């Protein structure tokens, strides 16, 4: 399935001048050092995650640091990410900073949780360290970016623990003696993230790498007509397709799901079933060995008739917010709490985060104020509590809320932006606002007030993907075919 | 240049060996002047003019091998008492006389095999010298 498919995370490394000076000002040494670290992290990820981290590019500042460098991991991470947004433009799934400034914190590297495949969130910062040390830090940070984090609630409950009890696991504080195995909850979080639609940009094979043309490296690069890998593992997959980076008499493929038994599969086959309603099934082009590019519902499309919205391919509901923030057993409360707590109250219902004078929420809409769920546990899966978890009690409901934080300034305790409040009514700056606030673009439509001429759904690339037997770009002409 | 074909070098060791610093090692000098790895000090455990002497300060062209050595390029089989050259038709012909055979052999610069082949065998008996002159 989609999980079993080989993910390809396009990573680019940004390097500051501190470790450049520490490496005797040598460009080539830093380049090969980054290549070795990338290879080591890929070897880590290949055992379980089945994900190859392709070092698409790397930048090292031989001159000096462009922006302010501080020992605070959060401030330095923000500066690196804003520098990436301002200057870095090349397509890359993850943008990771090797921080020469060794952070004065207790955590090795600072990476956003579930932030991969994002312009302002796709990557993290890894501090200076030993080759293995920063390789482990990069592995932890990339696990963070793909939503793989140590589960605090399961740690307290003992639901899942590190099977490498010798020296702990990678997700925890980086001990000197590195382990070799990830926990099963790491992989479970990976399936949950991929099924949610996150990390959809990791399914592309780059054609250009920092590595010279190497036969059997697992990627069809420049100068290689086909690549089935080393013949040791080529027997299982693509045995007759490609041999020694060369075709076997009459052939059309090397690997890939869209090409079964080294031959082209029939047209219309689904090489990737949609994970949810936010995902769009991918069909092979009929002449491309690799599966179709990942396409999801455009940002603003609802998971259901009214409730829920797909952002970046990930569904968002109040119930989904409670599940991500608090836990699976925790579900969003009814409108009763929303209209009985957000209207007036301290620490119970608040629109904006103001400890002194809490922001009042109007009765027109109360679905963007304090996030209220049902049966909130002792501790959330991720984040921290700003004080104590708020608890509030003809129908009786167990009403609860909190102020779950994160490594970013954004507060997960409130309702995340874009959560629906009604018809085209979704959160923006802790308030229900229409689509005009977000200024969502209109896809290729021919009628009035429709999407892709009514029948058809626009993908994430703002391009229409018409339905069956609709070859027109704007879903206007019918072309029967067999 | 034996270290050619290598990249991303950090350090090398060259201890416990009595290298004789000579033309074969000249490039090492150049190499030691070009590479910027973390290789420690290296000594010429070699010629008496360089007793355990560092190659970093030591130069290569000081004992460079000059290319001037009279190589045996051809071996004709016949006796030769007097040799001469003369530019006839802008060709530097050579007259290797022969004292015993009694024949005045001619030679010319063959442009195709880069050799010297027969050109003319002037007759006579027990010659000594064949001086060729070019008058107008």
């Amino acid at each position: 399935n989609v999980e079993e498919e080989t993910k390809y995370i396009e990573l680019m490394i940004v390097n500051d001048h501190l470790m450049f000076k520490k490496h005797r000002l040598s460009v080539v040494h830093t380049n090969t050092y980054a290549k070795s670290v990338v290879n080591m992290a890929d070897l880590i990820y290949k055992d379980q995650l089945k994900t190859r981290i392709v070092l698409v590019a790397m930048e090292t500042w031989a001159t000096d640091n462009k922006f302010a460098i501080s020992e605070n991991p959060l401030i330095t991470l923000r500066e690196f990410m804003k520098y990436r947004r301002d200057f870095i433009k090349e397509k890359s799934d993850a943008v990771h900073l090797f921080s020469g400034s060794q952070f004065e914190s207790s955590r090795s590297g600072a990476a956003y949780i579930g932030g991969i495949c994002s312009l302002l969130k796709g990557g993290g910062v890894n501090e200076f360290g030993k080759t293995d040390l920063m390789a482990v830090t990069l592995a932890q940070s990339l696990a963070h970016n793909i939503g793989i984090i140590s589960d605090k609630r399961k740690l307290a409950s003992g639901e899942c623990k590190c099977e490498d009890t010798w020296s702990g696991c990678i997700m925890g504080d980086t001990g000197y003696y590195l382990p070799k195995k990830f926990t099963q909850c790491n992989i479970e979080e990976y399936h949950d993230f991929l099924n949610s639609g996150g990390g959809a940009c990791l399914f592309n094979k780059p054609s250009k790498l920092l590595d010279p043309p190497e036969c059997g490296n697992g990627f069809i690069e420049t100068g290689e007509e086909c690549d089935c890998g080393t013949p040791a593992e080529c027997v299982l997959e693509g045995a007759e397709c490609c041999k020694k980076c060369t075709l076997t008499q009459d052939s059309q493929c090397s690997d890939g799901l869209c090409c079964k038994k080294c031959k082209f599969q029939p047209m219309g086959t689904v090489c990737r079933e949609a994970v949810n309603d936010c995902d769009i099934r991918e069909t092979c082009s009929g002449n491309s060995s690799q599966c179709a590019p990942n396409i999801h519902k455009m940002d603003g499309y609802s998971c259901d008739g009214v409730q829920g919205i797909c952002f970046g391919g990930r569904c968002k509901t109040r119930d989904r917010q409670c599940k991500y923030i608090w836990g699976q057993k925790v579900t969003a409360s009814d409108k009763y709490c929303y209209e009985k707590l957000n209207i007036e109250g301290t620490e119970k219902g608040n629109c904006g985060k103001d400890k002194d004078t809490w922001i009042q929420c109007n009765k027109r809409d109360v679905l963007c104020g304090y996030l209220l769920c049902t049966n909130i546990g002792n501790i959330p899966r991720l984040g921290e509590l700003d004080g104590e978890i708020t608890s509030t009690l003809g129908r009786t409901l167990n009403c609860s809320g909190g102020h779950v934080k994160l490594e970013e300034d954004v507060d997960l305790g409130y309702v995340e932006d874009g959560t629906p409040c009604g018809p085209q009514m979704m959160c923006l700056e802790h308030r229900c606002l229409p689509v005009a606030s977000f200024n969502f673009s209109t896809c290729l439509s021919s009628k009035e007030g429709t999407i892709c001429s009514g029948n058809g759904v626009c993908s994430n690339e703002l391009k229409c993907v018409c339905n069956r037997h609709w070859i027109g770009s704007d879903c206007n002409t019918y072309f029967p075919h067999n | 240049d034996i270290f050619k074909g290598l990249d991303s070098l950090t350090n090398v060791d060259l201890r416990g060996n009595s290298f004789n610093c000579d033309c074969k090692l000249k490039w090492l000098v150049e190499w030691l002047g070009h590479t910027n790895a973390t290789v420690e000090d290296i000594y010429c455990e070699g010629p008496p003019e360089y007793k355990k002497r560092k190659i970093n300060s030591l130069s290569s062209k000081d004992f460079d091998c000059i290319i001037t050595e009279f190589a045996k390029s051809q071996d004709l089989p016949y006796q030769s008492l007097s040799i001469d050259t003369f530019s006839y038709l802008n060709d530097e012909y050579v007259v290797i006389a022969q004292p015993f055979t009694g024949k005045c052999i001619f030679l010319e610069w063959d442009h195709v095999e880069k050799t010297f082949r027969n050109y003319d065998n002037i007759t006579g008996t027990s010659t000594v010298v064949c001086k060729p002159i070019v008058i107008e």
